[PDB]
RNA sequence: AUUGGAGGUAGAGCACUGUUUGGGUGAGGGGUCCGUCUAGGAUUACCAAUCUCAGAUAAACUCCGAAUGCUAAUACACAU
RNA sequence: GCGGUCGCCUCCUAAAGAGUAACGGAGGCGCUCAAAGGUUGGCUCAGAUUGGUUGGAAAUCAAUCGUAGAGUGUAAAGGUAAAAGCCAGCUUGACUGCGAGAGCUACAACUCGAGCAGGUAGGAAACUAGGACUUAGUGAUCCGGUGGUACCGCAUGGAAG
RNA sequence: UUGGUAUUAAUUGCAUAGGAGAUAUACCUGUUCCCAUGUCGAACACAGAAGUCAAGUCCUAUUGCGCUGGAAGUACUUGGGGGUUGCCCCCUGGGAGAUAAAGACGAUGCCAAGU
């Protein structure tokens, strides 16, 4: 044997929208099991720890504290 | 021969090779050295089998040096065995060639006597090296 | 300082008499009982009339241990 | 054996911690919790235009007993409605709830400012 | 190992279900909730 | 207390002849003791450590506590556990409490040899120091001394100079 | 086609986790003898306790970091 | 054919979005926790070195250095100091009724979730709270229980169901 | 000369050297009051500000270190093309890392006062 048949289910880690679109109020931005990017106003970090909308408009990214970031900005 | 004492993957992959040497593309703590213009497996038997015949002219001389340090557990496959239903047995141990490696460190040698235990490892090595200054 | 302090401090009705040189407070030994004897809750003498020289290392220097070490072994007229 | 660590450094450092439970500067400006040895600031600070800051504290512009006032800056929290701020964010810092802080929070509290 | 309901004083005999240590612990688990006219809570049950 | 006095007005002239001249609110200065058992030993019962608590509340520094260990000894299996050693961590004016045993009680009692610690250099300006038993402070000590369950005594001055250190304790009291 | 992001892949060097070549660096662990109040001071010896300097080394190393491609908007071209 | 494997989570193989091939590698999990959960309020580790009675390589201590070279209930991954690390108090929100909006994609499923109501619970207030640092810790319908049930109750009432 | 606050994020921090304390901050004095402590005025808190620049602080100077920073060239590579091919070469477009010439002992606002 291999002991190996043993197996991962993978899933669909990334981006959604990642720039500037006007996504919905509370809708998906970035799957996270592991925070790479760190959150800013109009978003969430959810139950599954990923990053959600609450307001929308533009979703640029940012380097606040030297490091990386998505708020919401408006319009 | 000289084995990695302690190893977190005892299979490994093949790898790759590709192109051109790394790291250590000169020769550093010798006088002379043997460009590696080829790429192969180069096995660690091999290596001090040439390394005795280089004790055998080169009698008495110190830091004269091969540089690699075999690396790869190369793992073979048996007879009658079909295909896969698992994966082999780490038989022993490799470095990797690339082209314009630099393999050979050589201290406190002649002119004369820098092509000859040299010229045997020729005959040693799977490799197409060559005569090398600094 | 503890509120109300459950550990010691207790007042031993004793004295810290002369060259520990405490008297007694909300304390139990030695460096902490308090500076006067003037007025007494017993008197300064029971422990010790003698200093820290009290130590036989310096007591007048102590050196009454000498004589010692020369006739260790041998100033003598015998044999 | 040093030393004690800095006390300023370690409320900037609390202060940073709290400041995320804080926050909300814009339209709610902050009134500082500050405390000197002696005697502590007033400003109520937005986005960087923190528009007014004074002493009423130990250097030169103070109350006379400072320290268990009532003004320990309670001059700027009605300043405070004198810009047109009036329910907005109130600071902690460094600082426990309960020492001379108590004394302008609570003073502020009732100077018709919230927290 | 560990299987509970939580009742309470009327909630149809039952209200929540939960395990939480009917091994390790195994005194009593009391915890006030919202019934069936929530908006007030009651102090509530085991099974 | 009494050596403040002493203290400050005895070494204004060690303020010239040591290191600091002018800085004559800050010159070196005392910082506390600690007071240990720290002997290991609790995997027995940990009760006869919890009479040498009884020790330590006995020596009355202060309320007597005890340390946990980071990792729990396979050679010792204690699996980590608060009893210990015990604790005071002693410091202050209670110090000012408590040096005039040390200067003209405790080793002028146990006579041994002037207790010399030389050895004990801590890098900056502070002094360890061991003891085995304690016959030590009248009236407290004796009737469950049976067998000393031992102390530890580190003085630890605010300056990292350690001959000034041996001028500053050394100053009053103990020869080293 | 331009702009916007994202991804660490190839490559590299080693910045960490791994492995490893020398050179320096050293308790110690085994070779005189003084010698079992008496331990030792040792002699050199293998690693020389780390660390230091070059030399590398990798799919499950990455302080970096592509070119490609993917996506967003826009532009132009079309017709889906 | 034998053997093994047949579920779910984690990393490589994955080719720089995802997607993932083989009887490919590496591991596992088939849980705990009324407090390791919430909240408030504080704290910073491991390790190195020195020095100190029992003494050890570490028991303890103190000092110095110390960006985490620890820990994070539980493997691995990512993340991790405004801490998710550590300790105290309150504490039972590991609430009810939801749920716009989303993502993921044969379906079934699955991942969240703004915000609102009903009251709550901490927290002075603000603020936070629909489990745990996130991710294993779990299975379709039936059928029979458990309780409630303004429902029906076979002409009619009830009852049976 | 400060102190307070943000922002830029280690060109910004460290290290060394000097100054400033009187505006102030700070160090501090005591525990009385509230609050104190797995102990303790350590810490925190309260009250005072004796003494004080010793330290923190802040300013100034320094590239000793860290920080930042390319290149030219070059690895790699789209598209295309060729040859002996577990491969290599060439055109065109892209273009690193390393280097690396160099910068660098911060900078920008926002308030009370020796300003």
């Amino acid at each position: 044997s291999t002991s190996n048949g043993r197996d991962s289910q993978a899933k669909r880690l990334g981006a959604k929208a990642s720039d500037g679109e006007l996504v919905s109020g509370g809708s998906i931005l970035f799957r996270q099991r592991g925070t790479h990017i760190h959150p800013g106003t109009n978003v969430g970090r959810g139950g599954d720890d990923t990053l959600f909308a609450k307001i929308e408009g533009t979703v640029k990214f940012e380097m606040k504290r030297g490091k990386k970031h998505v708020s919401v900005y408006p319009v | 021969m000289l084995v990695p004492k302690r190893v977190k993957h005892r299979r490994e992959f093949r790898g790759k090779m590709r192109g051109y040497a790394k790291g250590g593309d000169t020769v550093s703590f010798g006088e002379y050295g043997l460009q590696a213009t080829t790429s192969h497996w180069i096995t660690n038997r091999q290596i001090e089998a040439a390394r005795i015949a280089m004790t055998r002219y080169m009698k008495r001389n110190g830091q004269v040096w091969i540089k690699i340090f075999p690396h790869k557990s190369y793992t073979a496959k048996a007879i009658g065995v079909r295909m896969g239903s698992g994966k082999g047995a780490p038989e022993g141990w490799v470095a990797p060639v690339k082209r314009g490696v630099v393999m050979f460190e050589l201290g406190g040698v002649d002119e004369a006597t820098a092509r000859e235990a040299l010229r045997l490892a020729s005959h040693k090595l799977p490799v197409k090296t060559k005569f090398v200054k600094r | 300082m503890k509120q109300n302090i459950h550990p010691n401090y207790q007042p031993v009705v004793f004295m810290d008499t002369t060259t520990g040189y405490k008297f007694l407070t909300g304390s139990t030994k030695g460096s902490k009982e308090t500076v006067e004897w003037e007025d007494g809750n017993t008197y300064p003498l029971i422990r010790v009339e003698i200093s820290s020289d009290s130590h036989p290392f310096y007591t007048g220097r102590q050196k009454f241990q000498a004589a010692d070490g020369r006739i260790a072994r041998f100033e003598k007229k015998y044999g | 054996m040093i030393s004690k660590p800095d006390k300023n450094k370690l409320r900037q450092k609390r202060h940073t911690r709290v400041r995320g439970k804080i926050s909300g500067t814009t339209e709610t400006p902050r009134l500082n919790v500050f405390r000197s040895n002696t005697n502590i600031y007033a400003q109520v600070i937005d986005d960087v235009t923190g528009t007014t800051l004074a002493s009423a504290s130990s250097l030169k512009l103070t109350g006379t007993k400072t320290e268990q006032a009532a003004e320990v800056g309670k001059l700027v929290a009605e300043a405070a409605k004198a810009k047109g701020v009036e329910e907005v964010v109130f600071d902690r810092g460094g600082y426990l709830y309960h020492g001379r802080v108590a004394a302008l929070a609570t003073a502020a509290r009732e100077a018709g400012l919230k927290f | 190992l560990r299987k509970a309901g939580l009742a309470c004083t009327v909630c149809g005999s039952r209200n929540y279900t939960l395990n939480l240590s009917s091994v390790a612990k195994e005194k009593r688990v009391e915890v006030k909730k919202f019934c069936r006219t929530c908006g007030k809570h009651t102090l509530h049950k085991e099974t | 207390n009494r050596l403040k006095e002493k203290y400050t007005n005895e070494v204004v002239p060690a303020l010239t002849e040591q290191f600091n001249y002018t800085s004559i609110m800050a010159v070196p200065k005392v910082d506390k003791i600690v007071i240990n058992m720290g002997v290991g030993d609790a995997v027995n019962n940990s009760k006869n450590l919890d009479k040498a608590v009884a020790e330590l509340a006995l020596i009355s520094g202060q309320k007597p506590l005890i340390t946990k260990a980071k990792k729990s000894v396979a050679a010792f299996r204690l699996r980590e556990g608060m009893p210990i050693g015990a604790k005071v961590t002693l410091r202050g004016e209670r110090m000012f409490e408590f040096l005039d045993k040390l200067v003209t009680v405790s080793l002028p009692r146990v006579r041994d040899f002037h207790g010399v610690s030389n050895k004990a250099f801590d890098g900056r300006g502070n002094y360890t120091l061991g003891v085995k038993e304690q016959l030590i402070f009248p009236e407290i000590n004796y009737d469950d001394v049976d067998k000393v369950r031992g102390m530890d005594i580190v003085i630890v001055t605010t300056a990292n100079t350690d001959e000034e250190s041996r001028e500053l304790l050394a100053k009053l009291g103990m020869p080293f």
